RNA sequence: GCUUUACUGCAGGCUGUCGCUGAGGACUCUCACUCCGGGAGGAGGACACCGAUAGCCGGGCA
RNA sequence: ACUCGUACGGUCACUGAAUCCUGCCCAGUGCAGGUAUCUGAACACCUCGUACAAGAGGACGAAGGACCUGUCAACGGCGGG
RNA sequence: GAAACAUCUCAGUAUCGGGAGGAACAGAAAACGCAACGUGAUGUCGUUAGUAACCGCGAGUGAACGCGAUACAGCCCAAAC
């Protein structure tokens, strides 16, 4: 399955019908100033952490397709879950 | 007016830029040379010195002390301690270096008491303290309005008990309200958690 | 004569197999051992939730039904009998310590009442007026907008 | 108890950096500091030593 | 400690008198050496950020690694077609 | 103990080194913060409370201000002159 860059559809807003786009959630850096990075020298000092000394774990044989629905009139968006795609063409 | 004792303060205030710069850069050269415990004849920061208790009377002695520097000299471990327990390069003591200094001149002084101590300097590998002891045996002071306090048979060894104002300052005793709750009255009285 | 009373020959003393109890293991482990695993069976599930404001940041209302003032107004003969006009404030206990006073409404008004309190119920007000009766709003009470 | 390219750490070695530490991205110096000399004095020199920290290695050890 | 010791020394390993000999292999692993280039932490440093701080990016860049060479009386190898 | 186990727990427990007294320690606010036109050294007891807070946010850990009580007692230097 591809993705229609610019297709019709709903939203949990104007209670009407317009353009929702397709875009795959770039998302974010890791701020510094949150309450992990402050836990992690807290919880830590000689020996053994648990949560802090273990390392990041595997993933599934496909990768869910996360999104971010924005609006053309709005510019805002919402969530959605995703689908479990090797890939994806957010055709034009 | 200024007295010229805050003259001598004044420039401990930072003992690295004139003339005291150049007196500790001489001193030590003769200090580093000189044993672990010195008595002296007078205190190098009189102001400190009169300030924290001191008296030119009979009985008050003055005493440099030298202790090696660093933080801590731990071994590893015996018998099987796990890695959260394998404190030696890492890891410092639970009592900081003047109050070993006080206790090393006490010791030095079998009969003398600590009353206060004060630093003076410190080369790359080593501090310096000078501590003030009192004879509560000298009526010289037995006699003192301002001193016979330490003459109590419950000040005996007050330094090892902790009793000194470093003493007391490191054992988490210095603030009346929040955070000393597990200090105050006594360390030992709250399960060691202070 | 108690259950322990009559163990004495058992043997067992009901716990059934003399191999059942011996130790931990016979508890699934000490204390909420497993609380998500083999007895997992009603525990709360694991998480955070929520958040909570500073302890002296809270306000703690004494409240009081409308109910409760109406069934004793003519038993508070140590009050106010206007054309009954009664100063809340003066009715609840635990009033002394409280970060203010508050009517509540809920239950029949069957008198006319000149209640004084800082603060009441959009209710507690319907059945206070529509019983023939003022409320009146405390000076503390004055700080609603 | 023992092994290792099991997991996790520590000694320890290597290295950058900060303090000790001074005068005029390559240099001179002498005054701290180190070593040799009985001594005079000689060698070395802001390096090395030591405190702290950072990266690599790290069954020698737990 | 070695050490009242100094390379004809003593340390750390292997083989195991004499005698005849001791082939080939440096790809992996180890050790050692070199290295344009790449990679490489912290401090100081530049930009932005915060009346400060948390913070964002940059810049330089050690050992080490990549990479290259030496080495099997170093761990070991010496097949199939 | 966490039904394994590293953080965590056991526990600042066991054990060790130093030292005082008939009691020790603490103690006259750079306090509190029922934020107030409020309290007024310090221990301790009852409570506050398994509350706030912590924590492979797991197992578990865990105060304080206040309040009611006990007893109450406040002072001396450094410096200025
Ligand atoms: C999907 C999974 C992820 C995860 O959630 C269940 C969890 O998120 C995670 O382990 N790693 C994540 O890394 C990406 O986002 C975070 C996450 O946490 C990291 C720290 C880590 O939790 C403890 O060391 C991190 C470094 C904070 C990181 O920052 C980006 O656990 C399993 C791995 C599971 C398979
Ligand atoms: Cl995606
Ligand atoms: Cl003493
Ligand atoms: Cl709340
Ligand atoms: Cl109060
Ligand atoms: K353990
Ligand atoms: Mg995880
Ligand atoms: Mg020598
Ligand atoms: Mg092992
Ligand atoms: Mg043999
Ligand atoms: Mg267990
Ligand atoms: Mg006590
Ligand atoms: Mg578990
Ligand atoms: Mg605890
Ligand atoms: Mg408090
Ligand atoms: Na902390
Ligand atoms: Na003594
Ligand atoms: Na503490
Ligand atoms: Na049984
Ligand atoms: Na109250
Ligand atoms: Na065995
Ligand atoms: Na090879
Ligand atoms: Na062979
Ligand atoms: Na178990
Ligand atoms: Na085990
Ligand atoms: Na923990
Ligand atoms: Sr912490
Ligand atoms: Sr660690
Ligand atoms: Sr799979
Ligand atoms: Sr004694
Ligand atoms: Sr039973
Ligand atoms: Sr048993
Ligand atoms: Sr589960
Ligand atoms: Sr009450
Ligand atoms: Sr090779
Ligand atoms: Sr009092």
């Amino acid at each position: 399955m591809q993705m229609p860059r610019r297709f019709n559809t709903y939203c949990p807003h104007c209670n009407e019908h317009q353009e929702h786009e397709v875009e795959k959630v770039r998302s974010g850096r890791q701020t510094g100033m949150k309450w992990i990075d402050r836990q992690r020298e807290r919880n830590s000092g000689i020996g053994n952490d648990g949560k802090f000394s273990k390392v990041p774990g595997g993933d599934k044989p496909t990768k869910k397709t996360d999104l971010k629905y924005r609006c053309g009139e709005c510019g805002k968006a919402h969530l959605r879950e995703g689908w479990r795609a090797g890939r994806l063409e957010f055709q034009e | 007016a200024r007295s010229a004792y805050s003259y001598i303060r004044d420039a401990w205030k930072n003992p690295g830029d004139g003339q005291l710069a150049e007196l500790q850069w001489q001193r030590q050269q003769e200090w580093r040379n000189e044993g672990a415990v010195e008595r002296i004849e007078r205190p190098t920061r009189l102001d400190k010195a009169r300030s924290q208790g001191y008296k030119a009377k009979q009985g008050v002695i003055v005493a440099r002390v030298s202790v090696r520097k660093g933080s801590a000299r731990k071994r590893r471990h015996k018998a099987g301690r796990r890695s959260k327990r394998q404190g030696v390069t890492r890891i410092t003591r639970r009592k900081d270096i003047q109050r070993v200094a006080e206790e090393r001149a006490s010791r030095t002084f079998p009969n003398l008491r600590v009353l206060n101590s004060y630093s003076v300097g410190q080369d790359g590998r080593q501090k310096w303290h000078e501590v003030i002891l009192i004879d509560p045996n000298h009526p010289a002071i037995q006699n003192d309005d301002d001193l016979s306090w330490i003459c109590a048979d419950d000040q005996a060894d007050r330094v090892f008990r902790g009793l000194t104002g470093a003493g007391r300052r490191n054992r988490g005793l210095s603030g009346k309200g929040k955070g000393s709750e597990k200090t105050r009255p006594s360390l030992r009285s709250n399960g060691g958690k202070g | 004569t108690s259950k322990k009373k009559r163990q004495r020959g058992s043997r067992t003393h009901g716990g059934g197999s003399h191999k059942n109890r011996r130790g931990a293991g016979h508890r699934g482990g000490r204390g909420d051992a497993g609380r998500d695993k083999h007895e997992f069976h009603n525990h709360e599930p694991l998480g955070k939730s929520g958040f909570k404001r500073p302890q002296k940041v809270q306000e703690e209302a004494a409240t009081i039904d409308v109910r409760e003032i109406d069934e004793n107004v003519t038993l508070l003969a140590a009050d106010d009998v206007a054309e009954f006009r009664v100063d809340v404030r003066d009715v609840v206990e635990e009033a002394d310590d409280a970060d203010y006073v508050k009517v509540l409404g809920a239950g029949q008004v069957r008198h006319e009442l000149t209640l004084i309190a800082d603060d009441f119920s959009e209710g507690a007000r319907e059945k206070v007026e529509g019983a023939g009766g003022s409320v009146e709003l405390t000076d503390l009470g004055e700080e609603r907008q």
